């Protein structure tokens, strides 16, 4: 298959796995710290995705260093994950172009 | 659940004069506030819309004022036909709560 | 007309879709929920074009389970939304460059 | 001049005109609204440029739906702005490789 | 090497000093305002970091003019960088695809 | 609305010493608080804008401070010319408020 959408699906699944692991270290890394939110599981994933979407409500967000380090991982995922897609897509369309000037 | 406030209980004036209820959250609320009228056997009656905003039909006398967390609803010159029950309502947060609600007496 | 083109203005008019049935998905989802603030279709709206746009004030979001599965909804709708805008681009300046080096 | 590094330049200007004109129409529509924070135009400024990076820090937002609508303005300009330099970014980068690869 | 994968290193190790740089700049302008956050090292880098992800949760942000500038230049450089990465990938695929196709 | 509290309404001192007015503000509003003087006869007069940045013309004498929701403006050695109303003004939200006012008595 071409490169640019099984690198997307790739990055998909990674970005699960980010998310997942992320969750469970943000718990991991936050909990002892006294006045941490990032507490439970599920509302530590629902904070995963708002973090590698870059849409960050603040409701949620780590205190402690390991618990932002995490952070810094699942922020870099999503945006590397989502520009992997913008890239293929690009890469699509400018195949298609390409075709469609006879070239 | 957000505690409406209204106190006093009942509101006494004199013809023609200004009045003022008073509602206040519990929490900051915005302008998430509106304004009911209910007269005797009668069923309650938008006066007043997030806050301040009027509500068409009714007499430009009522106005209201406040954020956060104290309201104000204000009537200049009060007349017969204000005497009522006037109740405050949030929808800011899940579930909408009613004020206890503030008789005025002529 | 050009895929770029047509696939932009396709993903205009599904992320203004989106937006609204979001609104209102998010309004059935939250209210119910004590504490919830998207409980009305307006301001709904406003949190689901912050949410598109990934300008999260953290003026209002979902506590709700299935308000997070629509928020989640809306995220991707508007990231991949705009990264196809950025793509289509791409390619518009790709072939111009091309035609301009006489190729 | 490339048409890539064009367009970049004359996003640029038309992003910087789209802040200030979004500073003064935010002030503009927020004034009246009790509550409303954003309403002295330098931190109104300051907001603008929050909300065209999507950097949304939080500490201002409007409130109004003619704020909102000025919101939503500059939030689709700097965000096309910015993938508008990425998709100049693109074609340079394209260009270039295709002249490595001496074709 | 290829420009885009060099230019996509240069990005990451300027983008790392600006977040060193900016940390230090953001505590240098923000100590000496009245209520100011923004004033001790460590979670200047954690708030220059998320400056530069546009993940903003809102816990620290700068309130004088010149920490605002500091974080003005932190979020371009951050968004810059991450759509060189991107445009560095979509050059990467565009490449692929061409040599898949035989061309 | 923004509630400036200024208590005491009265402030009397000795010629020469330290004096302060203190604005509490009913929420927090950050720096965005302004000190205006209103001498007998005459219109206000910024004396101190966000809090604690100088005007120019104004004697070095007077100084403010505070974040938040406590804010104090300072005069550093009274004299005469100092008898006056001062007022602190609130900018922060919509819409601009005025505390009630300290008198300064010698
Ligand atoms: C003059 C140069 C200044 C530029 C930055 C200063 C460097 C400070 C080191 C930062 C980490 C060590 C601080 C510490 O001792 O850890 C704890 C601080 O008490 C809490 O950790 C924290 O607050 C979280 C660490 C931030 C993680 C995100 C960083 C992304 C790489
Ligand atoms: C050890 C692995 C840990 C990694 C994550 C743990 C998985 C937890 C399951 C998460 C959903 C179920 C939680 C639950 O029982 O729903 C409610 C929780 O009481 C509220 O739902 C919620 O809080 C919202 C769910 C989050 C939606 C966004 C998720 C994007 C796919
Ligand atoms: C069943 C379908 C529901 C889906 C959405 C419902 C549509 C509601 C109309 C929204 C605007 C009118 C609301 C109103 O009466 O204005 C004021 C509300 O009192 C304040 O305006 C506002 O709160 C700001 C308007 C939002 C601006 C951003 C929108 C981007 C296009
Ligand atoms: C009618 C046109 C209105 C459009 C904008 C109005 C221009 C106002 C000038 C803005 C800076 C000067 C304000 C001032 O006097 O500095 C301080 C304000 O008291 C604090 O600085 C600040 O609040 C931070 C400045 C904002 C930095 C981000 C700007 C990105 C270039
Ligand atoms: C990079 C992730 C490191 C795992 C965090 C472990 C948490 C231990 C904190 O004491
Ligand atoms: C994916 C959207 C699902 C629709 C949400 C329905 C809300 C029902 C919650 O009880
Ligand atoms: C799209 C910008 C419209 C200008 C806003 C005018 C503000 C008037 C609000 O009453
Ligand atoms: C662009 C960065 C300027 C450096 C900031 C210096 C801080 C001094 C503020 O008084
Ligand atoms: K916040
Ligand atoms: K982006
Ligand atoms: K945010
Ligand atoms: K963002």
């Amino acid at each position: 298959s071409a490169l640019h959408w099984r690198a997307a699906g790739a990055a998909t699944v990674l970005l699960v796995i980010v998310l997942l692991a992320g969750s469970y270290l943000a718990v991991l890394a936050e909990r002892g710290a006294p006045g941490a939110q990032l507490i439970t599981y599920p509302r530590a994933l629902w904070w995963s995705v708002e973090t590698a979407t870059t849409v960050a409500y603040g409701d949620l967000y780590p205190v402690t260093l390991w618990g932002r380090c995490v952070a810094v991982v699942v922020m870099v995922a999503g945006i590397t994950s989502f520009g992997l897609v913008t890239a293929a897509l690009a890469t699509w369309f400018v195949g298609r172009e390409q075709e469609r000037r006879g070239h | 659940d957000i505690l409406l406030t209204q106190s006093p209980a009942i509101l006494s004036v004199s013809p023609g004069e200004r009045v003022s209820f008073s509602c206040r959250a519990s929490q900051s609320i915005g302008t998430d506030i509106h304004w009911y009228q209910q007269r005797t056997n009668g069923s309650p009656r938008l006066l007043i819309k997030y806050a301040s905003e009027s509500i068409s039909g009714i007499p430009s006398r009522f106005s209201g004022s406040g954020s956060g967390t104290d309201f104000t609803l204000s009537i200049n010159s009060v007349e017969s036909e204000d005497i009522a029950n006037y109740y405050c309502q949030q929808s800011n947060r899940w579930p909408f709560t009613f004020g206890s609600g503030t008789k005025l007496e002529i």
